[PDB]
RNA sequence: GUCUCGUAGAGGGGGGUAGAAUUCCAGGUGUAGCGGUGAAAUGCGUAGAGAUCUGGAGGAAUACCGGUGGCGAAGGCGGCCCCCUGGACGAAGACUGACGCUCAGGUGCGAAAGCGUGGGGAGCAAACAGGAUUAGAUACCCUGGUAGUCCACGCCGUAAACGAUGUCGACUUGGAGGUUGUGCCCUUGAGGCGUGGCUUCCGGAGCUAACGCGUUAAGUCGACCGCCUGGGGAGUACGGCCGCA
RNA sequence: UGAUUCAUGACUGGGGUGAAGUCGUAACAAGGUAACCGUAGGGGAACCUGCGGUUGGAUC
RNA sequence: GUUUAUUAAAAACACAGCACUGUGCAAACACGAAAGUGGACGUAUACGGUGUGACGCCUGCCCGGUGCCGGAAGGUUAAUU
């Protein structure tokens, strides 16, 4: 993330531009995630368990699409 | 084919920060995605791209 | 009887002994019974990240049919020569003639 | 190999050889060996001043070449042998103008490679050059402390040094102890390591392999009278004091180097 | 007592703390402040309010140099990663360039064992 | 790990004609082709055992081809062993 | 089952190399804190730390790509390059002619920890030490830290080594996806119509104590093997075999 | 002079049953540090810690 | 294996194996007012010193004392001036 502030550019501006060029970047989760050591077997169950759940989420939403309340 | 010399073509697939990018976003397939990881990363050996954008 | 895409750096300061290197490294594989089939001098480029404190490099590229014994004996030579900062050898399934996206 | 004896006697069952089968059986070379006589650790007064020599098997003396000066002229191993005089193993090459000569035998060398030495002269094992003309981060052996006095530094089997930089007239060495020295870029060294590492890992087995080799036994200062050694001495095993040398120094971290003249040259000290 | 007028401010920002440091351009540093060392402790030593204040005294600690333009260099993720740039362009600095430097291995070393609290 | 111009000569040599790849005589000597070249490989890569368990399958698929050669016709499997030299 | 052409793949063995980062060493700037926690203290710092810049040494692991993605008999395999090498799949043929399936005993492979000899050692970290917490705290938390984790060769032969589901073959409604081949057609591209391999989720009949399984069966059948026979004692004792332990 | 089998032996190892006395609270809920498997080291005790593995983990 | 020739042969000494430590070569170390010599025509897989004593399973806690190793900001301190 590298951001000139160009001329006539308020700071305020500039501090939004580098705040969002951070979030994409995606450097805290990165930092926060290498914090601490993450056991393979760990990091093998958190990506199954992420995957089941936007598999299970998906189809409850198509459901629920086709039904009143 | 992808070539890792074909530089041009191949920048439209990192980040700024240099990062390659997801094929889920990209909308790339993925047997031509390992091959422009493979061709990136050639590139990046040979100093034709830059690892970081920290440079 | 394989093919085979050769890039090497040159330091920028021995520049003037480019073409010298490209003839002598072509003669040693013409010497076996090899064959160029490309042959691109890309003159200095910007590098994208600094090399031994450096920041340009001169580029060559060659695609070559040579033997694996004279392959080795060409990477013992990059190997040893000071002048070549970092090189690179490559097999490819076929003869490539057409030109690169750099020229 | 590395081969351990059986059990059919007491004396046996601990004995761990190394043996070569490609060393030479037959006799040395004649017109390179000379005598070689024994001390018993005394010297022109006729005082012990080393303790622990004596005895062992008569030694014939090899005349080896450390200092690898005949440029440009290549030459073929004809044989491994074995030399008494040393751990390493020696190799007789033979030049192309008719002369022979002894070298230390690096690892993987066999009869029939060829050497050379000189500065135009290939990056093998076993080729001699300046360290000027060596690459740095090469592995080499026989290293020269002063241009043209000859091979001094890694000879022992299994040794070699690394040359870890080149600043001037000067290359830093990494040596086997872990010190960082500095050497003249004219010193010669040859490619390679010394052979035989297998060396360390013979058992010598019982006290008579010792005195095959002139060694002779070492007696402990606290089995002592006082009068004999610092100590000496007392009713039962006693001990009650610093370890000290025979002669009264401290024995267990007490530091001895004294040589301002060759301070300049030790980049850093092995601890 | 030189005059710089082109400095380079350089935010550590940690979860416990937040260290400015301004050098020049050639990383010779000039003055520094720290959170923990502007009167917080504790829980208050690790909040966006010690870092601005932090980032406060660094700007009256180079003030002599009369510095006017400012690169900013944030590592860290932790909370003084914004105040302090507020502060210091509230401080009367230039700021013309933001980077963010947060080291990042690209595998490297294995981290310590998670914490069971 | 074989060529094709050594597949080809050993089906010729072995085989009826050039099209005779199928007869147990040529899978035979093909399979030894094979084993006899991984011998140097397996030399130097002693703890190749992905690349091991396929040579194995050459073997047992030997023994079992040559097993149904000397059950089929004794004459054809006594020639094929001497030609290859193998015990049995 | 063999041959011919091609395809994808972290399949295996060997060697080289690249960039990021940590630690350590040296120097420049600079000055009173740093580090840590729930809060602290131990610890580090005016003998100049922490921070920032430059140069060097060294080990280990390969961000992004990356995916209920791929490969492998299982265990497992992830930067890039070369060398040696195993298997799978598809399209047209050609060839052999039941050469097949399963397998007691036998043999081989077999995570992590551990063992032997020789190396290596950055980071991490059993044991250990100190600081805390507590009634206590031989812990959880903090500051350190040794085997070990790494390499070569040998041993060990165990894991919730799991799909808690043996291998092989045949048969029996559907839907939506992933991945990798290949045929045909058109207006030629995020195109349409098929046809193979592997794979994820749902669900029909049927099955099941139920939960659930459901063409990758736990359905309907055949071939062969392994195994169970109430809980505890006990996968223990004794004996044998194997192992350095 | 061996083998095997029965009886017996100071002392010693763990096991079962009873009974509930002393010490804690390991497990069952996210059981208050998810549990469990193999292994290794440590500890009055249940156990704790490291390394890999499993879901037969709650919350998200 | 060795030992108190002449009252002690042993459980003592040595020993292969193990560890700590010194030593970069004009080595440490030793004999020597010194020149030199041994160490060694060896070169860290080498050489000295010290303890332990095949092998097997192992080798726990303490650095306050004494020693050794490192540090050098401060206090004190010799000849000299
Ligand atoms: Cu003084
Ligand atoms: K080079
Ligand atoms: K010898
Ligand atoms: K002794
Ligand atoms: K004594
Ligand atoms: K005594
Ligand atoms: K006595
Ligand atoms: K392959
Ligand atoms: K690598
Ligand atoms: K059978
Ligand atoms: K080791
Ligand atoms: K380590
Ligand atoms: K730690
Ligand atoms: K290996
Ligand atoms: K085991
Ligand atoms: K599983
Ligand atoms: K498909
Ligand atoms: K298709
Ligand atoms: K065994
Ligand atoms: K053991
Ligand atoms: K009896
Ligand atoms: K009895
Ligand atoms: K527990
Ligand atoms: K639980
Ligand atoms: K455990
Ligand atoms: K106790
Ligand atoms: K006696
Ligand atoms: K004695
Ligand atoms: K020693
Ligand atoms: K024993
Ligand atoms: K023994
Ligand atoms: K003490
Ligand atoms: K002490
Ligand atoms: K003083
Ligand atoms: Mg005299
Ligand atoms: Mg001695
Ligand atoms: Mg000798
Ligand atoms: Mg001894
Ligand atoms: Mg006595
Ligand atoms: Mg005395
Ligand atoms: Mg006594
Ligand atoms: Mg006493
Ligand atoms: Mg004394
Ligand atoms: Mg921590
Ligand atoms: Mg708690
Ligand atoms: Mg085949
Ligand atoms: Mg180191
Ligand atoms: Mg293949
Ligand atoms: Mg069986
Ligand atoms: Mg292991
Ligand atoms: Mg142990
Ligand atoms: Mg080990
Ligand atoms: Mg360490
Ligand atoms: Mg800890
Ligand atoms: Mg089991
Ligand atoms: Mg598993
Ligand atoms: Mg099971
Ligand atoms: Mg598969
Ligand atoms: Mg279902
Ligand atoms: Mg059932
Ligand atoms: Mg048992
Ligand atoms: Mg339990
Ligand atoms: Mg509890
Ligand atoms: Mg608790
Ligand atoms: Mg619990
Ligand atoms: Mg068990
Ligand atoms: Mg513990
Ligand atoms: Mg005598
Ligand atoms: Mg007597
Ligand atoms: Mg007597
Ligand atoms: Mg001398
Ligand atoms: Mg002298
Ligand atoms: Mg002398
Ligand atoms: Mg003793
Ligand atoms: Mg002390
Ligand atoms: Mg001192």
């Amino acid at each position: 993330p590298v951001i000139k502030v160009r001329e006539n550019e308020p700071f305020d501006v500039a501090l939004r531009r580098f705040k969002r060029s951070c979030e994409k970047a995606g450097v805290l989760a990165e930092v926060r995630r290498r914090e601490f050591y993450e056991k393979p077997t760990t990091e093998r169950k958190r990506a199954k368990a992420s995957a089941v759940k936007r598999h299970a989420k998906k189809l409850a939403r198509e459901n629920a699409r086709r039904t009143r309340l | 084919e992808i070539d890792y010399k074909d530089i041009a073509t191949l920048k439209n697939y990192i980040t700024e920060s240099g990062k390659i990018v997801p094929s889920r976003i990209t909308g790339t397939r993925a047997k031509y995605q390992r091959q422009l990881a493979r061709a990136i990363k050639r590139a990046r050996y040979l100093s034709l791209l830059p690892y970081t954008d920290r440079h | 009887m394989r093919h085979y895409e050769i890039v090497f750096m040159v330091h920028p300061d021995q520049s003037e002994q480019v073409p010298g290197m490209i003839e002598r490294y072509t003669a040693a594989i013409t010497g076996a019974e090899g064959k160029i089939h490309r042959l691109e001098d890309w003159g200095r480029r910007q590098l994208a990240y600094p090399i031994n404190k450096l920041h340009k490099a001169h580029y060559v590229l060659m695609n070559v049919e040579a033997p694996q014994e004279v392959i080795d004996e060409l990477e013992t030579t990059f190997r040893f020569n000071d002048a070549v900062i970092r090189s690179m050898v490559m097999r490819t399934k076929h003869a490539v003639t057409e030109a690169s996206p750099m020229v | 190999a590395v081969v351990k004896c059986k059990p059919t006697s007491p004396g046996r069952r601990h004995v761990v050889k190394v043996v070569n089968p490609e060393l030479h059986k037959g006799k040395p070379f004649a017109p390179l060996l000379e005598k070689n006589s024994k001390s018993g650790g005394r010297n022109n007064n006729g005082r012990i001043t080393t303790r622990h020599i004596g005895g062992g098997h008569k030694q014939a003396y090899r005349i080896v070449d450390f200092k690898r000066n005949k440029d440009g002229i290549p030459a073929v191993v004809e044989r491994l042998e074995y030399d008494p005089n040393r751990s390493a193993n020696i190799a007789l090459v033979l030049y192309k103008d008719g002369e022979r000569r002894y070298i230390l035998a690096p690892k993987g060398l066999k009869a029939g490679d060829q050497i050379q030495s000189g500065v135009d002269a290939a990056i093998k094992p076993g080729n001699t050059l300046p360290m000027r003309n060596i690459p740095v981060g090469s592995t080499v052996h026989n290293v020269e402390m002063k241009p043209g006095k000859g091979g001094q530094l890694a000879r022992s089997a299994g040794t070699y040094v690394q040359i870890v930089a080149r600043d001037g007239a000067y290359v830093t060495l990494r040596l086997r102890s872990g010190e960082m020295r500095k050497v003249e870029a004219d010193c010669r060294a040859t490619l390679g390591e010394v052979g035989n590492a297998e060396h360390m890992l013979r058992v010598l087995g019982k006290a008579g392999a010792a005195r095959w080799r002139g060694v002779r036994p070492t007696v402990r200062g606290t089995a002592m009278n006082p009068v004999d050694h610092p100590h000496g001495g007392g009713e039962g095993r006693n001990f009650g004091k610093h370890p000290v040398t025979p002669w009264g120094v401290q024995t267990k971290g007490k530091k001895t180097r004294s040589n301002k003249r060759t301070d300049k040259f030790i980049v850093r000290r092995r601890s | 007592r030189k005059q710089v007028s082109d400095g380079v401010a350089h935010i550590h920002a940690s979860f416990n703390n937040t260290i400015v440091t301004i050098t020049d351009r050639q990383g010779n540093a000039l003055g520094w402040a720290t959170a923990g060392g502007s009167g917080f402790r504790g829980s208050r030593k690790s909040t966006p309010f010690a870092a601005q204040v932090a980032a406060e005294r660094c700007a009256d600690a180079v003030k002599e140099y009369g510095i006017k333009n400012l690169e900013v260099m944030v590592k860290g993720p932790g909370p003084g990663r914004e105040s302090t740039i507020r502060a210091l362009n509230a401080a009367g600095f230039r700021i013309t360039n933001i980077t963010d430097v947060t080291p990042i291995p690209h595998x490297g070393c294995r981290p310590p064992k998670k914490r069971r609290v | 790990s074989l060529s094709t111009e050594a597949t080809a000569k050993i089906v010729s040599e072995f085989g009826r004609d050039a099209n005779d790849t199928g007869s147990t005589e040529v899978q035979v000597a093909l399979l030894t082709a094979q084993i006899n070249h991984l011998q140097g490989h397996f030399a130097e890569h002693k703890k190749d055992h992905h690349s091991r368990r396929g040579l194995l399958r050459m073997v047992s698929q030997r023994r079992k081809l040559l097993d149904y050669l000397k059950r089929k016709d004794v004459a054809r499997y006594t020639q094929l062993i001497e030609r290859l030299g193998l015990r049995r």
